[PDB]
């Protein structure tokens, strides 16, 4: 059961960036997913939400017509196109997984953030 | 939906401290499942303690026992128990809930210090 | 010496040589086995019990409503929620309520109210399933030569997988049973329900449609009820809050849909049943009677009941034998009045004795006496006792 | 100003002259009463109290056993005794069983058997009637001028069937008058008030007599006696000397099933509120004079607080602000298709619309009745007015 | 709420009686009635039973074909009428209430004996009747010597039971005793009554006793002189 | 179906009296009506107390709160208890049940006795035979006794000091209305038997002390 994410860098306002965070060992088909950024020494403030099949996702207001959460299930992968990033985009980002859901109607309805990502650092200037 | 917590306060071994969240109006917070966790220089947050009530809770993996729950509807706040302070509080606390308009929220973080 | 009073008995006759009689044990019947050279025997079935049987459905009768609340939008703002309407202990319901200005919305129309209430169960009712490889029968005996008794003697147990027993009667010696030829009254379409305290036998269609929570396990940490919404009710919104009410209790409610149902008793852990029917092939070749080699009493005898009529006309006696001359064999026939002591009817009881010696002791037998006018008599010569019967 | 955001509203439309308004009030509707010189007022019926309803029957749900004894005899010795069996709180069954010289008889047959059981009630359940006269009705009435937030002067009326007149003080607007007439308590003779656990309902009278279970017909006696207790006991099973005796459990949840579809009341405490209205009223406000009629027109600029909002009858809702110390002073207020000036194309249904503070920043609330099409919601006076297009069905 | 009971006296074995039993004070028409009897010195023993209509009666073993129990609900009065007596027959005869019910059954059950009657006294016995001789019991020639002086009434030689004695013509009741009769080995029975008065009342008050013994109809006023 | 109950039962002053009723073997005592009765010396029974229960019972008319019932499962056997025993609790107590076929069963009565009453001992009055019955050529003697416990006399008659036995009748001792007893004893004589001697003397004993009140011609 690991998070590992890949794509970060450099990208100048106007830019394009792709960001994937590989899953394994457990059934990725099933669980809710999750993009949190963070700026250096700043807040937490949630990103992205998407669904087990990924037909339908959630976005910050920031963020919503530029960046797009995505899902192919059969690589095991969580993706996330950053288009047209701005500079307050500055941050490092973690994918998490949501609880495992079963239904809709867990145990005791907790749906949180369990596992978390390593953390990327995207830059922007 | 905001919700504020203050940027931090110390606590000392010998004493008990308590890390609130101070919900706004638009939210009820006797009806709201509480998510903390904790995140230390570098490193990444891990599920640190789940609250709704005292008969409906949860502790993340490898928490001991002396952090529980607290929630005053007086308020309209929600407290993380920490108690039996040690130094090695080294982490920034965040306070989570879910909503189904807001979609998630965390608070301004609590940098948990010791003297 | 059971079988007496029966009213359901049944009395088989074998054959002189091979031991060879088929029995029909029931509940509530019992069976008088009557051989030549061998004493006579009763045979009864007292206890049918069906064990292990393992939970298929608990329905819930009686609920408690715990920590309520409601969420509602204005128009146009999306459906309410809570953090609870995700919970599977929690009965919520969704609806649309009239906002307006005086409620705080912008907008006059309809706007979304859920509310969510912690379900609880405070009694609930369990079916279960029966597997008829799990009986247990047990069969009680007894022999002729007692007194006033049935309130040596043997019982035996049997099972479906298991169902060859012999028990040892004293000097009497011993008779075997091979068990079943044709046996069972159901299985398979019936679960055995608990209640209270009380238990029933239903059919499992009917117990399949049962309008009340539900949970299809036997137990783990916190069952989840389906179907909670059976128990508890909505009703009264306002614009921002919906009170929850629960429905009384349903025990009398199911107690009315189970008349006419077939009931059971339950001890312990293993349900007990009412229906029977175990034929058995016993074989006496090990059945001595018990002495033949005893005398006949010399002394005299006294009744000490009136001779009474049993429901398939024979006669029981209760005498007295007062002397030492025991142990003995009890002088006992009936005559035709009287031409001189021919014998006429027959005995049920085989060779009545007297056990002890001293003094004074009570015996009890049987008589299948003729039709018509007859005399019971007991004792030899003079001193001997003589009773008038007539029969039907 | 209660009336704005009720679905069931009626809007009736008076006399001009004579002090004429026929009104129906029911629960959960209100109306809207106009006159022609005369402030708008809402009229709602809020409360139906009843009080000291008399007891008619009272059914046991829920029943206990207690002291059981059995009597048997033997056969030809006639039929067992028991002497609770002449006891009017003990059930008893008698029954044929097989007797015998192993139970203890000297003959072999039939001997007869009784077993009795002393009965008591845990739980029960209490029918009343109501006698329309003791009903108690209480009417709530409040005035048009106000702002939003003050939804929640005004007043409030008691009334009795024999006592249908009644007179209210509405601060400076005077006083109004209301004489009723009751209809709909009983309809006749009919709708008892039932009370179970702790809620109750009005149920059909005939149904409540039929309801098959342990009864008493009267209030309450030391000791009541219980009626067909034989509903809830069964026997079952005798052996030849005892018989067990089994009482059927709370009844409670069946008679909830065969109480779906009835009508529900509360009851805090030992007064009867009820969910049924139907009382019709005629009004008399010959003595309701308007507010103040010599105030002059606001002179300032108004602002949309917030967006004018279509109520469920199509009238439109406004709410404005005022900025000047020109209060108190009269909103300018008026309709559609100009391209001024300016003709009047609709009505208002707030009479007289008013500032009522003087400084400086204070809110305001009016309701209009637009017309069809598209049309022009224009307050203030002259140059920097406001307006707001509205478009009706 | 009274019972009294009528037609006691002395029978001959195989005559007749009619007992009867005047009720007043409650309506008779709404109670089970009872007769029960009691031997000289003996226990209580249930005789019969009634219905309040009178088609319902029942009996002791040791009276069936003899007794005959009704009620006339209209005169308010309980019957029994014994016929052909036996010597074992000779006992007070009770009649009893029980207590109401409300139709077949009642609030406890209970069907205990409400109030009792005072008894009637019935004799049988192949002897004749005899009246007593009245003899006065005069005070011993010693008038105010001591606190008071005692005359008395010997009532002899009467067989059938009871006689009654009073003083005075029931104006003097206080200090009277009279005694449990004698059962003399002539069959016949003796009584005695003595009342004590003051030492000096005997010159102005006058005394006599009156007995009565109504199986033979003797009314016998002797008065007491020294 | 009988009732068995002690013929006499004696039960200290101030103390209880459980005066016992065993049912017969064919009645269970758990669910009968016992009803009690109370009987004075020559007065009619009334009934003194129903008992089914400690929370079914009922006093009879004007019997004091110091009176109530009680059950022995284990012997079949009603009890009459009776508390705070004044003297005036002495009379016979009757325990009566009803059954479907014996129709009304009666106890054999337990007659009661409160110890600890004083002992009194009887005063005696001698009468000589009037002139009307010697007139008739007869002369009976009474002797009558009275106000005496406990309740037990021998009476004897002289005759010039000689023992009298013949025409001597004397009755049983019989409870007065307060407590005690009275009895009476009587000497028929002919009229010549009379005039013959100097004197006849009655002579009562009661626990062993004796009177002696005397007559002459």
């Amino acid at each position: 059961v690991q998070l590992v994410e890949s794509g970060g860098g450099l990208a100048k306002p106007g830019g394009s960036l792709r960001l994937s965070c590989a899953a394994s060992g457990f059934t990725f088909s099933d669980y809710y997913m999750d993009w949190v950024r963070q700026a250096p020494g700043k807040g937490l403030e949630w990103v992205s939400r998407i669904s087990n099949g990924g037909g339908s996702t959630w976005y910050a207001d920031s963020v919503k017509g530029r960046f797009t959460i995505s899902r192919e299930n059969a690589k095991n992968t969580l993706y996330l196109q950053m288009n047209s990033l701005r500079a307050e985009d500055t941050a490092v980002y973690y994918c998490a997984r949501e609880r495992y859901c079963s239904g809709g109607v867990c145990y005791a309805g907790t749906k949180y953030f369990d596992y978390w990502g390593q953390g990327v650092l995207v830059t922007v200037s | 939906p905001v919700l504020t917590q203050p940027p931090s306060l110390s606590a000392s071994p010998g004493a008990s401290a308590r890390l609130p969240c101070t919900l706004s109006s638009d939210l009820s917070v006797g009806s709201k499942n509480m998510y903390w966790y904790q995140q230390k220089p570098g490193s990444a947050p891990r599920l640190f303690l789940y609250y709704y009530s005292d008969s409906d809770k949860q502790l993340g993996p490898g928490v001991p026992n002396r952090v529980s729950g607290s929630k005053e509807t007086s308020s309209n706040t929600a407290f993380l128990l920490i108690s039996g302070l040690q130094p090695e509080d080294e982490a920034d606390y965040y306070c989570q809930v879910y909503d189904s308009s807001a979609n998630w929220v965390f608070g301004g973080g609590t940098r948990l210090t010791v003297l | 010496i059971r079988c007496i009073g029966v009213s359901n008995r049944d009395f088989v006759e074998g054959m002189s040589g091979g031991t060879w009689v088929d029995v029909v044990l029931e509940h509530g019947g019992c069976v008088t086995v009557m051989a030549q050279d061998k004493p006579t025997v009763d045979i009864e079935l007292v206890t049918t019990t069906v064990s292990n049987m393992a939970e298929v459905r608990s329905y819930c009768y009686e609920a408690s409503i715990s920590d309520m609340a409601s969420d509602s939008r204005c128009p146009t703002q999306g459906e309410a929620y809570l953090d609870k309407q995700s919970d599977t202990q929690y009965v919520c319901k969704r609806t649309l309520v009239d906002r307006g200005w005086g409620n705080g919305c912008g907008l006059f129309g309809k706007g979304s109210l859920v509310t969510c209430a912690k379900f609880a169960c405070s009694k609930k009712m369990t079916g279960k399933s029966i597997q008829p490889e799990n009986l247990e029968y047990r069969i009680m005996l007894s022999v002729h030569g007692s007194q006033h008794s049935g309130m040596n003697r043997a019982k035996v147990e049997i099972t479906p997988n298991s169902p060859r027993a012999e028990a040892t009667l004293g000097g009497f010696g011993s008779l075997g049973l091979d068990c079943e030829p044709r046996t069972g009254l159901d299985f398979s379409d019936l679960y055995y329900l608990t209640m209270n305290n009380k238990h029933w036998l239903v059919h499992k269609e009917w117990f399949h449609d049962i309008p009340l929570p539900w949970h299809a396990g036997a137990d783990t940490g916190t069952p989840h009820w389906n179907n909670k919404e059976a128990l508890v009710e909505f009703k009264d919104a306002h614009a921002k809050r919906q009170t929850v009410v629960v429905l009384g209790s349903q025990e009398g409610a199911v107690h009315t849909a189970l008349a006419g149902a077939l009931e059971a008793e339950m001890d312990g852990a293993k349900g007990r049943l009412s229906s029977g029917h175990l034929k058995c092939r016993l074989k006496m070749d090990k059945l001595r009677l018990k002495g033949v080699s005893y005398s006949l009493c010399t002394a005299a005898f006294t009744f000490t009941k009136i001779p009474a009529e049993t429901l398939h006309g024979t006669v029981t006696v209760e005498v007295q034998y007062a002397g030492t001359d025991g142990p003995c064999k009890v002088p006992a026939q009936m005559a035709v009045d009287m031409q001189t002591l021919t014998p006429v009817g027959r005995l049920i009881t085989a060779n009545p004795v007297i056990t002890e010696s001293t003094e004074n002791s009570k015996m009890m037998l049987e008589l299948d006496p003729p039709f018509g006018d007859s005399y019971i008599v007991i004792g030899v010569g003079e001193k001997k006792i003589t009773h008038h019967w007539h029969r039907s």
